[PDB]
């Protein structure tokens, strides 16, 4: 039902990232580009609870960036809302996630998405 | 199988006693 | 089947005095007979020369030389191991262990003792150094005795504190073939049976042990042949430095009966504390959680391998639990927790043996926390409950148990770090918008009182559900 | 039985006919201990014992009945 | 039970003689172990024989009581 419950079921029964993608499609008929539903926010919240991120939900977010499920703008905003900064491991994970899409950073959509990418940068 | 281990059950009782 | 043709050839024999005359003519003219005798010692009736015969059979069995001087007095004799039942020393002790075994019908434990007394003096030297080598062991033993007595001088602590956090340990001196045992640890579960009181008739196997000994190595080391503690700092021990000493081609050992799985950083820490290389050849490293599971599963063996795939189940009173122990989760270095099985730790002089033991105590404590997940109870795929948990190593001496919040839906991760043998600190890690579950000192209390993950997780769940 | 065979083996390791004929005489003693007086299987001994117990019970009960019963007043 | 006792007797006898004789002609662990089994089973049957002797003494006392009650009946 909620995105938190779907991600958490994906953590409970060990789902590989593509099986997570399929079952995430099946749980939600309207895709809504997954950014209306804030996939990046929920994945970052339930990945960055420990002192170190659990590699499962980070694998889910890295697949959801490398495959184009989630726009770069929602990821950059959800990265921006983290701070805390006392944990170096979560910060290094966020910088590897930024190392994925940065230098590429190419929106192919409406101009409002490009303005959103500007504000997100 | 499907049975609480006796040693574990005893440890559970001791833990419950601690902190009332 | 063969007995039928045997009885048929026996009927042919019915159709032996000539055989006895043939044996007599051969008398006028090896292994099999003594082998049949050693099988048939089981069937001998209790009598004094027959028990002498069975003790001679024990001597022939373990490779030792028997000599009777009467039907009372019989000597087991080899190059140093010389004792009677009625070299370079007296017959020291009328030890109640061997006499207690032999007064009953317990001859196999006598055989094990003669095996241990063989394995003490099977050192490779030309026999002269052997005596000196044994002397070095004696010096070591005396020093070790003093240290435990110094701890008993320091505080009048019970045997439990002597085991858990003291110098050396609960120290059983040698007696017959059983070498000197240090009990460095006993878990909160293994202390209890089915609530044991710990008075000084404590069992030899009631815990995790380590037997100290000497053993000939391929290298050469310098070992003391004198009691090295003549002067004692009144609350510590203090060692007068070397040379006396001689360069025996051997070293002292702490042999563990069951080999302990240790991490890589433990290997570097112990080779730093000792100075002597531990793994003479480099061994094949494996993830620690495989070795912890093989240790815990091979405690109580069954012919069916569990085929766990690192997903263990726990059947608990008011809860049902599942665990994913998660090897190959990467550390900050980029590698999994890799470790190997250690069985023999070599040290040169006895002042290292507390520090060494503190290291091993640390390591064994950590294994018990990951040992509590490894179970054989198969409540497979039960729809009710099955609170699905996960264990991951964030670092050496730290780990994390991650699990669903009992009220809300975000994850909650409890990080446990094992500072010392009986001290494990805990931190709850929680989303900023969640329910209060527990305080950290409660988690530390349940951990130090039980030393088991699932009991602490039930304590977390119950103290969450009361609120 | 068997320790005498052990002594014969020990004599063979030492070297005799004496203990062999003593084993034969021991088997003659075994015949004398097959004489006693029991031949049935122990199940048949149990059947006989139970039947004879029931016999003594019913005979004592009949004799007690006629102890107690007076046909006349 | 006498048949089983006597068969165990003669079997033990001449097969132990065979074991002795092959030792003598050498100067066979399987038939050794079977001799061990026969000896143990023979001793167990001798114990059962002493127990059945006790049973037969009880039976003799009991049938004397039988005859006495028969005489009272007659």
């Amino acid at each position: 039902v909620n995105l938190k419950q779907a991600i958490l079921q994906a953590w409970k029964e060990r789902w590989s990232d593509y099986q997570w993608a399929i079952n995430m499609k099946k749980f939600f008929p309207k895709g809504a580009t997954w950014d209306i539903l804030n996939l990046a926010d929920a994945l970052l919240e339930q990945a960055m609870i420990g002192p170190s991120p659990n590699p499962l939900i980070l694998s889910y977010l890295k697949y959801a960036i490398s495959s184009q499920m989630v726009s770069y703008s929602s990821v950059l905003t959800a990265i921006s809302k983290f701070d805390d900064f006392s944990r170096d491991l979560c910060v290094q994970a966020l910088l590897d996630i930024m190392d994925m899409f940065c230098d590429r950073l190419s929106c192919h959509g409406k101009a409002e998405e490009c303005i959103g990418l500007c504000r997100a940068l | 199988a499907a049975a609480a281990a006796a040693a574990a059950a005893a440890a559970a009782a001791a833990a419950a006693a601690a902190a009332a | 089947l063969s007995k039928m043709s045997s009885l048929l050839e026996r009927l042919h024999a019915k159709f032996w005095s000539e055989t006895i005359k043939l044996v007599r003519q051969v008398m006028e003219k090896q292994h099999l007979v003594s082998c049949l005798e050693t099988l048939q010692k089981a069937l001998k009736v209790t009598s004094l020369p027959a028990m002498t015969d069975r003790l001679e059979s024990i001597a022939r069995q373990n490779g030792l030389g028997s000599h009777l001087s009467a039907s009372g007095t019989e000597c087991y004799i080899t190059s140093d191991m010389f004792y009677v039942e009625v070299h370079h020393g007296e017959n020291p002790v009328s030890c109640p262990e061997l006499v207690q075994q032999l007064r009953e019908k317990n001859f196999d434990e006598f055989s094990k003792h003669l095996k241990g007394l063989v394995n003490l003096y099977n050192l490779p030297g030309d026999n002269k150094l052997k005596t000196k080598m044994y002397l070095a062991l004696q010096s070591l033993e005396q020093d070790l005795s003093k240290m435990a007595i110094m701890y008993w001088k320091a505080t009048n602590a019970g045997p439990l504190d002597k085991i858990l956090h003291g110098s050396v340990g609960y120290l059983t001196p040698r007696s017959g073939g059983h070498l000197m045992n240090l009990k460095y640890y006993v878990s909160p579960s293994d202390l209890l049976d089915d609530i044991i009181l710990h008075e000084n008739n404590v069992s030899r196997s009631l815990g995790m042990n380590a037997s100290v000994t000497i053993e000939g190595t391929s290298a050469v080391y310098k070992l003391p042949i004198a009691p090295l503690i003549m002067g004692s700092h009144p609350v510590d021990n203090k060692w007068t430095p070397s040379f006396n000493s001689v360069d025996l081609p051997a070293c002292f050992f702490l042999k563990f009966p069951q080999p302990i799985p240790v991490s890589r950083a433990f290997v570097q820490k112990l080779q730093n504390c000792t100075g002597i290389p531990l793994f003479e050849t480099q061994p094949t490293y494996a993830p620690l959680y495989e070795l912890i599971t093989q240790f815990e599963l091979s405690k109580d063996p069954d012919p069916i391998p569990l085929n766990h795939n690192m997903r263990f189940y726990a059947a608990l009173p008011g809860q049902q639990h599942c665990y994913f122990l998660n090897k190959d989760a990467p550390l900050p270095d980029g590698r999994s927790l890799q470790g190997t099985l250690v069985s023999k730790i070599t040290f040169q002089h006895p002042g290292r043996v507390p520090l060494i033991l503190n290291l091993i105590r640390h390591q064994v404590a950590y294994n018990t926390l990951i040992g509590s997940c490894v179970k054989r109870t198969i409540l497979k795929e039960d729809s009710p409950g099955l609170l699905q948990f996960e264990v991951c190593p964030l670092s050496e001496s730290r780990f994390s148990v991650s699990f669903q919040h009992p009220v809300n839906d975000s994850l909650v991760c409890v990080v446990m770090d094992v500072q010392d043998s009986t001290h494990v600190s805990c931190k709850l890690y929680k989303g900023l918008s969640d329910a209060l579950i527990c305080t950290d000192d409660f988690i530390a209390k349940v951990v130090q009182r039980c030393m088991s993950i699932p009991v602490t997780m039930r304590a977390i769940r119950r103290k969450a559900e009361t609120i | 039985f068997l320790p005498l065979v052990h002594n014969i083996i020990k004599c063979m390791d030492k070297d005799q006919d004496l203990n062999a004929l003593k084993s034969k005489f021991q088997e003659m003693r075994k015949l004398i201990s097959t004489m006693p007086g029991i031949h049935l299987s122990p199940e048949q001994q149990q059947q006989q014992l139970q039947s004879l117990r029931e016999q003594v019970r019913t005979k004592n009960e009949l004799l007690q009945k006629y102890k107690s019963l007076c046909m006349f007043e | 039970t006498r048949e089983r006792l006597l068969s165990a007797l003669e079997d033990l006898e001449v097969l132990s003689r065979e074991l002795i004789e092959m030792l003598a002609i050498s100067r066979e662990n399987q038939v050794l172990e079977l001799l061990i089994h026969r000896d143990g089973e023979f001793q167990e049957l001798m114990k059962l024989a002493l127990n059945q002797g006790k049973i037969h003494h009880e039976m003799q006392v009991l049938e004397k009581e039988v005859e006495k009650r028969d005489s009272d009946i007659q």
